[PDB]
């Protein structure tokens, strides 16, 4: 009735969607964008991939949508199908590893005035730095910039809207934890061209990682392997009679940790970390080797411990006396004294380089913990 | 209104303009088309099979003579937009690297200049089979060659004239980008009786190799080598650890074998040259051999590996007698040979160990040449 | 019977994107329901699943009740997708993958304007299974889905039994089991502070799993392993002298086997979900096995060393006998095995306890949630 | 001008897009098919899967598109998107294991009197019988049959170029293989009314010599320790135990080898040849080392008054040395020598045999390069 | 000519593609299915997924396609492309994992009367039972139902066409082998509704699995281990000198058995074999376990083994004699009389267990082989 056909028909004829509501030679199209992140289903620290969801809160205006008693009058705020809208090719600058999903075919907010918004529950795969410095105790801030794709400032402009945390809806099931999340705006003009280029929203995710699983198993075999090394040292005192035995456990030990480092490379390259870390294990453990090097080398360090009838009685006890001073010789080498210095020499030195391992390890977390 | 309705009706892009017709001012020499290549990122490298996934900004230019506008088009705004289906777009084919169709570098928004000149340049996630060859591993690490251009048109329907590769080289690559030259061209061939399609030839000369595999891999060699090295020092300090010494062979042996096993694994993932792969396995074999040597040399020797007077004389007899046995063994001991063994172990380790980094150098000098 | 004219009449006025809403203040009556038919992928560690859902879609639009030429002709009509109001379905908390074959399918228009439609859909989702779902007490999978397009003031979804099932067609090849499926029809108001409620569809699924196959692979090895170490433990009393090192060969072998296990099933939990309780008994009953194991060598480590002319010479030789005897005597006071024998019974009952502590408790963590 | 608008018009007025350049049921349109290969990227020699790339040069004549003054005599050659001609929806009877990439929907070269040129390069997922017979030096040949998957040769005839063109014409330099020749024969199996597919022969030769090299070292180096364990007995009889250590070691090594072999053929298997006899060679060192182990086992042991005391002394020593002298008689070294040379026969015989087979395998089954 | 243009155009105009050749309220549209798997590409018993070749023979009649001398008179039978046709939404009931491949835009044939066939060359993704009962020697019958998807027996009905084997085009590259396969028709009416529901083709795949290579590798290291454990019996009784030496083997071999476990369970996880297969290995492997532990604990079972001048002579001779005693004691420890008992004790055990393992092996091989 109320100009029924005359009102919707006229609207379709002199209305265009390819076009953008450009208003004179000025501020561009006033684009209002923001992140409304409520779920992070999957991400990989190793490949620095993030498939999350953020409703793309857009907000801008088009006067052409203003109306009178025949559209506003009908029902104040009316929601129009998005099609009529010029949709920006937004995209994650150093990210964007995936299409935004669920934005197409959606609803658009129109007002009596013209105000309009459309928050799409967009889910997509991203790509931002985490590098080997992603999961430390001291974190890294993933730089995530977002802004118009193929359109320059001379035609469209976006700007932040509000600060909101990253932990506002951060994953409690994450193998990480957040500290802070900031987002400020800017416009990037480049020395290349004298022109005024695109605008963008730069997010920075500051959060420390690393569950403690890998941690528990790195140190258990270490203390346990330090038990066998400790045995390594104590045995020659309490059972040097098993120095070879010691040898067996070094083939044991060695293969075990040489195999421990196998795990590392798989896990490490399977889950990212700053190399500076493995350096700890490196020398500390090459230390058990450097030390078993010297210690068992030293352990094996020693030459071989690693009438006339009255006459033969004398040729005989002679036979015995010769050998007796001789057996004294092999014991002359296994003095059972330096064995105690070697375990204590190294017990302290491992208690110290262990305490050294313990040192930067805890110093670094007296830095992280912060 | 300045003839605008009428004029874009004049252009009607799709209806008045021949989009299925390329405005090359009819049959002549060609439409002056130019391509610009800028890599935005390199995400994956596969040295072994000569394949690369890389992103490029497909900067394209050509003048659309039917695109020239008038006041209510041209001057109304000396710059405006028009989709791909309403803009002539060159059929740029990645000549030797498009064995993986181009993505979102396809039918995308283009830029409309005022006097017909048009500009289309979107992002290209692509896969390529660059000139790796088994020569993309020596230190020069070859030169990756690539040609870009409008596939469909020839030298009388298209002319494309002509940026560093490391400009957006990926920093997470296991290689290093040394240079990237750019020069266009045009070329006919033997079976073709006419010249055609001009193209963007961009050679990428790179290099790669870790300074990390060297770390944990040679590391065990001087460590392991000292075991085999000590192996021969240890036969002296206490060769009596026969069985236990034997244990270590099993143990240094199982260590050796799968160490080599990890080697091809990463190998297949990387086409490794024959020159380097031998020094590795040649020398671990050097110890393998000497482990077998260890065997024999360590277990090689055949053995070392008046009535009352009557009675005690019996004993002095049994005395001396097995003293001959006892000694038949030290005959075998071979101890004045000891130092020479470990001396002639030192000498060779020095010879070969040096031979390698000697060779390391004799090839390290000429590339630096 | 105007069959041609009728078809041609409505198609004249026929409206696509407009909802069959009598007016605008009381919404339309939309019916929905889902019958599970395929639970294709259970990745609980990441809390995601894929299911072929029978999306029973139903609603009303008399915008097409017909006459003798269509209603009466046949009280049943199958008219194309694109031809009536269609609920773009999705699971708020679950659907992480746009529905597949869940749309664009033949709907059903009876004669009074009743509309019935049911496409099958394989899609991805994310239900609970958050550091729990691996117990014996189960985390109820709660999936709510609704149209992600309009909100309940125009659209209204219905449902049915909230008591009756997910095991209706729960897969028999699943490494789990379901015991109940509750479902409620509800309004829209969440933690996030959204208003204007768009009703949705809640899907409870408290299910069981754990049908262990690895159990006895774990149970017999450990007993064999325990016995092996108890071999290490009692075997010494039986074993000869050349057995101290014998025992060692076992430690080497015992843990080669050990961490190899530590590498085997840890992998297990990463590719599938995870939980620490069952995890605690193993590694710590395992660490105690290791503990008393190395303890044993430290036990077979402990002890000091077990780890006239005639007569003048007859005098001294009778001495080597008593002299060496004093020495073999050494052996005595040193290797009088009070500690060892008792060490057997030490680990024995300790064995019984570690075992009882564990299997008794495994009896409990199956018996409370039973 | 010369009836340009006219021609132009009439053409598009009367021209039929979806029609075949032929008149009724007859000799049909003789389409030319000929592909200049680019290169090949992956040969899954194990499942007989082939992903290559080439040019789909098609060409026949459209006497329906012959032009006149301006487009015929004006510009004898003009480019025009396909989409307007019957396109060989070609599938490969064996191969065509997947869709077309850069194959259809691309522009074409249209000549004045109707000739049509369409040259598109494409990647195609194929599958040829490279079977588990792609490794014998005598290798094999395959059938590559191309042809449409909805059309039957009734309204067109297919015709080829060369048959010798070769496949090494664009053989991948990246191929761990090599090629001798590519036969091309036109076919029309009569099991279907539809004249169809063309068989293309691959007389393939794939010789990647890389790891069988250090595989030889095991066989021989393992032999080192082998001949060694067979040599160690009369070298260091005490080898007795150490010997068994060797085979544990020797067997684990070969079993790990057992580990890499199945997972490596896992992607490129063919006849057992190499494995067939190294399998025997395996069994050989395996059992030889185990029966020598039984050679090792077979040994049940190895595996006046004044003067009276004297006399009692005389008998003590002598009496048992014969007893231990008996052990000599029992563990003499006859066997070791004899079977260490039976070891001579066995290992150098079975050795020069596979040496031979292998010898015969690379030279003898080499010439069937056809 | 002959009403040429009038012929062709008329046909286009009054004809609605989407219309289903409904004929009064009765017989439904009679449409029959007929599947001929030309061949199979690949299958995964574990995931019960198959990619197969299917030519679907679809038949139905559209009395609207009958003609006179101006359509049938033109050329008896002809080729009309699909589009215009109402395509039954065919669907494999408990299967259907994938879209029909090459079903789309193909052609069909219309007769002078009307009868139409639609038989497009398909290959698709399937989903059939395999259950953990498919890899058996006694197989399982893959239950696969096919029939009309969204239309009822009142709107339409899918019927069968003929009997034919599944091994008619069974893959010779399959790791399984066929017994037989049959397919009979059925009409499914549900106690739900009093209505008459869709028709269906039910496939039954009866095939038994396991390629024989597996067979040899595994049972031979068992008779292998059999001999070492066989030696584990004979080595001790014929030589207790290398008890510990065998300590080694016990370590090297159960670990061999342990690592074989990684390999074959992944096989287990690679291919679904009825678990009752697992118990074979269970007791078998585990007796290697119970026997060892006893055999070697017993191996181990043994306490330590595993005038005046004249008087001088008698106090000295007396010394040699009671140590004489002592020597015999420890030997009175490791007797060679019952190690023979355990030898036949268990070898009969092994020939029992073994022949008992061969029992059910042989038994259902008396069922399978049939």
């Amino acid at each position: 009735s109320e100009h029924e056909t005359r009102l919707v028909a006229n609207l379709l004829e002199n209305y265009n969607k390819v076009i953008r509501p450009v208003e004179h030679h000025t501020h561009f199209v006033d684009i209002t964008v923001g992140l409304q992140l409520i779920q992070l289903i999957n991400v990989d620290e190793v490949n620095q991939i993030v498939e999350t969801n953020v409703r793309l809160r857009q907000q801008w205006i088009d006067v052409r949508l203003r109306w009178n008693p025949a559209d506003y009058g009908g029902i104040k705020k009316i929601r129009l199908p998005s099609d009529d809208v010029w949709l920006p090719d937004l995209v994650l600058y150093n990210n964007a590893d995936g299409d935004f999903a669920i934005v197409h075919m959606t609803k658009l907010l129109l007002d009596y005035t013209g105000k309009i918004m459309w928050t799409p529950p967009a889910i997509f795969k991203s790509y931002c730095e985490i590098i080997v410095t992603h999961f430390p105790f001291d974190q890294q801030n993933c730089t995530m910039k977002l802004g118009i794709w193929t359109y320059d400032g001379t035609k469209v402009s976006i700007s932040p809207e509000s600060d909101r945390p990253d932990l506002s809806t951060f994953m409690e099931s994450g193998e990480w934890v957040m500290k802070d999340y900031r987002g400020w705006k800017h416009w990037v003009y480049y020395t290349c061209c004298p022109d005024t280029p695109y605008l963008d929203i730069t997010y920075h995710f500051i959060m420390q990682r690393i569950p403690l699983y890998f941690v528990v198993n790195v140190i258990i075999p270490c203390l346990l392997f330090s038990f066998l090394t400790v045995l390594v040292f104590y045995l020659p005192t309490d059972s040097g009679e098993k120095m070879t035995l010691s040898i067996s456990v070094l083939l044991s030990l060695t293969v075990f940790l040489l195999v421990i480092v196998e795990l590392i490379p798989s896990t490490s390259s399977a889950v990212p970390l700053i190399g500076k870390y493995m350096l700890f294990t490196m020398i500390f453990v090459i230390s058990s080797i450097i030390v078993t090097v010297v210690v068992i080398n030293t352990h094996h360090r020693s030459p071989s411990t690693h009438s006339a009838i009255e006459g033969v009685k004398y040729i005989a006890e002679h036979m015995k006396s010769d050998e007796e001073s001789s057996n004294a010789a092999e014991e002359w080498k296994y003095v059972a004294m330096v064995i105690d210095h070697i375990l204590l020499c190294v017990f302290m030195l491992i208690c110290i380089i262990g305490t050294v391992s313990v040192f930067a390890g805890r110093l670094i977390e007296l830095s992280q913990e912060g | 209104v300045n003839e605008e309705e009428r004029l874009i009706n004049d252009l009607l892009i799709v209806n008045k303009y021949n989009k299925h017709v390329r405005p090359v001012k009819h049959n002549n020499e060609v439409v002056n088309i130019a391509l610009s290549l800028t890599l935005s990122n390199l995400i994956s490298l596969k040295e072994t099979d000569e394949t690369l996934t890389t992103n490029v900004w497909m900067d394209h230019a050509w003048y659309d003579h039917r695109l020239t506008w008038n006041a209510s088009e041209y001057s109304d705004i000396s710059i405006l937009r028009l989709r791909p289906e309403l803009i002539w777009i060159p059929d740029i084919v990645l000549q030797n690297n498009n064995d993986g169709q181009y993505n979102v570098a396809y039918f995308c928004n283009v830029l409309v200049r005022p006097n017909g000149y048009v500009t289309w340049l979107p992002p290209a996630i692509f896969r390529s089979s660059c000139p790796i060859n088994v020569l993309y591993f020596p230190f020069d690490w070859q030169n990756c060659s690539l040609k870009f251009t409008a596939l469909n048109y020839n030298a009388n329907e298209i002319s494309m004239d002509l940026i560093i590769d490391p400009e957006a080289f990926t920093e997470n690559g296991e290689w290093e980008i040394i240079h990237k030259p750019a020069k266009k061209n045009i070329y006919g061939d033997k079976f073709p009786n006419g010249t055609n399609y001009q193209d963007v030839t961009f050679y990428l000369i790179i290099r790669r190799k870790p300074l990390f595999y060297v770390i944990n891999f040679i590391t065990p060699c001087v460590l392991i080598s000292f075991l085999a090295a000590l192996a021969f020092y240890l036969p002296a300090e206490s060769g009596e650890k026969m069985s236990t010494a034997i244990c270590v062979l099993l143990a240094q042996a199982v260590f050796l074998l799968l160490t080599s096993q990890r080697l091809p694994e990463t190998a297949l993932a990387v086409p490794l040259i024959g020159k380097y792969l031998m020094f590795i396995m040649s020398l671990v074999t050097g110890v393998v051999v000497n482990c077998g040597i260890v065997l024999n040399f360590h277990f090689r020797t055949p053995s070392t590996h008046s009535g009352i007077d009557s009675t005690n004389y019996i004993v002095k007899q049994i005395k001396e007698k097995n003293a001959y046995d006892e000694e038949v063994g030290n005959w075998n001991l071979v101890g004045q040979t000891i130092d020479r063994l470990s001396m002639f172990i030192i000498t060779p380790v020095m010879v070969l160990g040096t031979i390698f980094i000697f060779v390391m150098g004799n090839f390290n000098r000429p590339p630096a040449k | 019977n105007e069959e041609g004219r009728l078809i041609e009449k409505l198609l004249g006025d026929y409206d696509k994107r407009i909802k069959p809403a009598k007016t605008l203040d009381h919404v339309i009556d939309v019916t929905l329901k889902l019958t599970l038919t395929n639970l294709i992928s259970l990745n609980e560690k990441e809390e995601a699943l894929t299911t072929n859902v029978w999306i029973e879609i139903q609603w009303n639009d008399y915008r097409l009740s017909w006459n003798t030429s269509e209603y009466e002709g046949i009280d049943l009509v199958r008219i194309p997708s694109e031809l009536l109001w269609l609920p773009d379905v999705v699971l708020e908390n679950n659907v992480d993958g746009q529905f597949e074959v869940a749309y664009y399918a033949n709907v059903l228009v009876y004669n009074d304007g009743s509309m019935y439609w049911l496409p099958p859909a394989i899609y991805r989702s994310t239900c609970p299974i958050a550091v729990t779902y691996f117990p014996f007490d189960w985390q109820n999978c709660s999936l709510v889905f609704r149209s992600q397009t309009y909100n309940a003031h125009e659209v209204n979804l219905q449902l049915s039994a909230e008591e009756g099932i997910d095991p209706e067609d729960f897969t028999e090849n699943g490494e789990w089991t379901i015991r109940h499926r509750p479902a409620k029809k509800n309004y829209n108001w969440q933690l996030t502070k959204d208003d204007i409620d768009f009703q949705e569809i809640i899907f409870f699924l408290i299910i069981q799993r754990k049908p262990l196959f690895y159990i006895i692979n774990i149970i017999a090895p450990c007993v064999l392993i325990s016995s092996l170490v108890v071999l290490v433990y009692f075997l010494p009393a039986q074993a000869g002298g050349q057995k101290c090192t014998l025992s060692i060969s076992v430690l080497l072998a015992q843990t080669i086997f050990l961490f190899l296990i530590a590498q085997k099933v840890p992998e297990t939990s990463l590719n599938v979900p995870l939980i620490g309780k069952y995890l605690i008994f193993v590694m710590f009953v395992s660490l105690v096995i290791v503990t008393n194991c190395v303890i044993v060598l430290n036990v077979s480590l402990r002890t000091p060393n077990t780890h006239s002319c005639v007569e003048a010479c007859n005098f001294i030789a009778k001495s080597t006998k008593e002299q060496n005897d004093s020495g073999s005597e050494n052996e005595n006071w040193v290797l009088i095995g009070k500690v060892i024998d008792k060490a057997c019974f030490w680990i024995a009952l300790l064995l019984f306890s570690l075992g009882t502590l564990a299997i008794f408790l495994t009896g409990h963590l199956n018996q409370v949630p039973e | 001008s010369v009836m340009e608008d006219t021609l132009l018009s009439v053409l598009f007025e009367n021209y039929n897009p979806k029609v075949r350049p032929s008149q009724t049921v007859g000799d049909k349109v003789t389409v030319r098919v000929g592909l200049t290969l680019t290169s090949l990227l992956i040969l899954n020699e194990k499942n007989e899967e082939m992903t290559t790339s080439v040019f789909l040069n098609l060409a026949w004549t459209d006497y329906r598109l012959q032009w006149d003054p301006a487009a015929y005599e004006g510009i004898k050659d003009l480019s025009i998107p396909s989409d307007d001609v019957w396109q060989p929806d070609i599938v490969l009877m064996n191969n065509n294991d997947g869709s077309f990439e850069i194959t259809l929907h691309v522009n074409v070269l249209v000549q004045h009197t109707g000739a049509v040129s369409w040259h598109p390069s494409a990647i195609y997922r194929s599958s040829c019988t490279i079977k588990v017979m792609y490794f014998p030096f005598d290798w094999q040949n395959c059938t590559m049959v191309f042809k449409s998957y909805t059309y039957d040769t009734s309204e067109v005839i297919l015709q080829h170029a060369l048959d010798a063109m070769i496949n090494q014409d664009a053989f991948t330099e990246n191929g761990q293989w090599s090629i001798e020749h590519k036969p091309s024969r036109k076919n029309w199996r009569s099991d279907d009314p539809s004249y169809e597919d063309v068989t293309f022969y691959l007389i393939i030769q794939r010789k990647p010599l890389f790891y069988i090299v250090y595989t030889i070292v095991p066989c021989i180096l393992i032999s080192i320790l082998a001949i060694l364990v067979f040599y160690l007995p009369p070298d260091a009889g005490e080898k007795m135990s150490l010997s068994i250590s060797a085979l544990l070691a020797l067997t684990v090594f070969l079993l790990l080898l057992a580990d890499k072999v199945p997972e490596t053929s896992l992607s490129v298997p063919i006849i057992i040849s190499y494995l067939m006899f190294i399998m025997i060679l395996v069994a050989f060192s395996v059992i030889l080392s185990v029966v020598v182990l039984n050679l090792h086992h077979r040994s049940p042991n190895t595996h006046e008054a004044v003067e009276a005391i004297k006399y009692i002394a005389e008998q003590l020593e002598s009496a048992s040395e014969f007893d231990d002298l008996k052990k000599d008689w029992q563990y003499v070294a006859m066997v070791a020598d004899r079977l260490f040379l039976y070891i001579f026969i066995t290992m150098c015989s079975i050795g020069t045999f596979s040496i031979f087979l292998d010898a015969s395998h690379n030279v003898p089954p080499d010439n069937p390069f056809a």
